[PDB]
């Protein structure tokens, strides 16, 4: 209860299976409110609809008793590329900020 | 109380503060009528309903909430885990915010 919200991150190299036991360790949790975001499904889009989408995902996370949520490939959320480097601060901005605020009380 | 109130009640308008009351007496009311299968008064014999200031709190709590906003919610987010003491500089921190308020107070 002093902690509501807690963190974590998953790390290693390519094609280590990082994904799936991401997947397994949400399922094994038997919360009622789960959710999975990803690059795949907003291919395409820009920077501000990406901004709208997150806002979105997260919104309803806020309307349950406990959740659990996933971002997978982060490094593909910002548009990272090692020449330059080019990227956008604004969907950095979003989950910097968003990483830090806890939800209504008692959740 | 009366004062006691006026000063717990700010920025309302005077429809909020009369929908206080109404909420108050409803309150009141419902105590002694109560019946779910079927409904029935509490056999007349609440001639004696009194409203205590417990109704008001609760109703300030829970019924009315004004529209121009408020700063309750802000303070129990921001100072979630209270204040300790565990060395000086807490100490002078707070004097040196005093002494500042005090400055612009009475520049
Ligand atoms: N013990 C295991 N650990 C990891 N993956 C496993 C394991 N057993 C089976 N697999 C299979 O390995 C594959 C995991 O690949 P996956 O794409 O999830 O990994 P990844 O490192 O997150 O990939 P990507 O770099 O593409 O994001 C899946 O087919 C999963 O079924």
């Amino acid at each position: 209860d002093r902690t509501p919200l807690v963190s974590v991150l998953l790390e290693g190299p390519p094609h280590s299976g990082k994904t799936a036991l991401a997947a397994k360790i949400a399922e094994e949790s038997n919360f009622p409110f789960i959710k999975i975001c990803s690059p795949d499904k907003m291919i395409g889009f820009s920077e501000t609809a990406k901004c709208q989408a997150m806002k979105k995902i997260f919104d309803d996370a806020y309307k349950s008793q406990l959740s659990c949520v996933v971002v997978d490939d982060i490094e593909r959320l910002l548009d990272y590329v090692p020449i330059g480097p080019r990227f956008s601060n604004l969907v950095l901005q979003a989950l910097l900020v968003l990483l830090k605020k806890a939800p209504p009380q008692g959740r | 109380d009366i004062k006691e109130l006026a000063v717990e009640t700010k920025n309302f308008s005077g429809a909020e503060l009369e929908g206080l009351v109404r909420a108050a007496q409803s309150t009141a009311m419902n105590r002694h009528i109560k019946a779910s299968t079927k409904v029935e008064v509490d056999m007349e014999k609440a001639e004696s309903l009194q409203v205590t200031r417990g109704d008001f709190l609760a109703s300030l709590e829970n019924d009315i909430k004004p529209a121009f906003g408020t700063n309750q919610e802000d303070y129990a987010s921001y100072i979630m885990n209270g204040i300790i003491k565990w060395g000086d500089p807490v100490t002078r921190v707070l004097d040196d915010g005093e002494l500042l308020v005090q400055q612009t107070k009475n520049s």
